[PDB]
This record gives structure tokens, sequence and C-alpha cells, in this order.
């Protein structure tokens, strides 16, 4: 129900979900768009106990994907509770 | 007629960059 009209949907694809699983756990993500490609990392990390904690990890990339749209803003949705 | 393309725009197109205007006649 998020979106409305579907209409001359030019990419899809499902596989298996993101997002995997006391302690408020953080998962690191990064967004990029190359030359079309639209590049997609991942990382879990178990984070004790706001601020982010300093330490040090590393990304992983997980696939990329050739949306090739032109790219100004984003909004992160979210649910309500 | 079903094919068209463009001439006019405010600047050049991104590398892999699909812009969705004028028809070719091709005779």
């Amino acid at each position: 129900r998020v979106y409305s009209s579907a209409n001359n949907c030019t990419f899809e694809y499902v596989s298996q979900p993101f997002l995997m699983d006391n302690f408020k756990n953080l998962r690191e993500f990064v967004f990029k768009n190359i030359d079309g490609y639209f590049k997609i990392y991942s990382k879990h990390t178990p984070i004790i106990v706001e601020d982010l904690p300093q330490g040090f990890s590393a990304l992983e990339p997980l696939v990329d994907l050739p949306i090739g749209i032109n790219i100004t803003r984003f909004q992160t949705l979210l649910a309500l509770h | 007629y079903n094919y068209l393309y463009r001439l006019f725009r405010k600047s050049n197109l991104k590398p892999f960059e699909r812009d969705i205007l004028r028809s070719y006649s091709f005779r």
C-alpha cells in the first residue's frame, strides 16, 4: 500500500531478504550509483547498548544493479511502530 | 513513426542514462 498506480515498471528483483539478526544491533549499508549501476553493500554488527560506538569494522558488498536513472534525493522509509 | 528521437534538451545525458521528442521519417 506504500505506492499507488504502478506504471511502466522497468526493473525488478526478488531474493532472500536483506535484514538478518538485549543489545541494539547496528547494520551497515552503502548506497551508491555509478554510471547507471546501483551498488549495495552490507554488514552486521552487535553494539552494546545515543552515539556511534568508537571502534572499527569493514563493510562487504552484496550486489550491483543497473537501474540507470538520474538520482538527486533519497527518502528512508520506516514503520509507524 | 513508431520510433522517435530527441535533439533539444537542457543538458547532455549521463552515461547509461535513459531519459523518457521528434520522429524519423524512415522511407
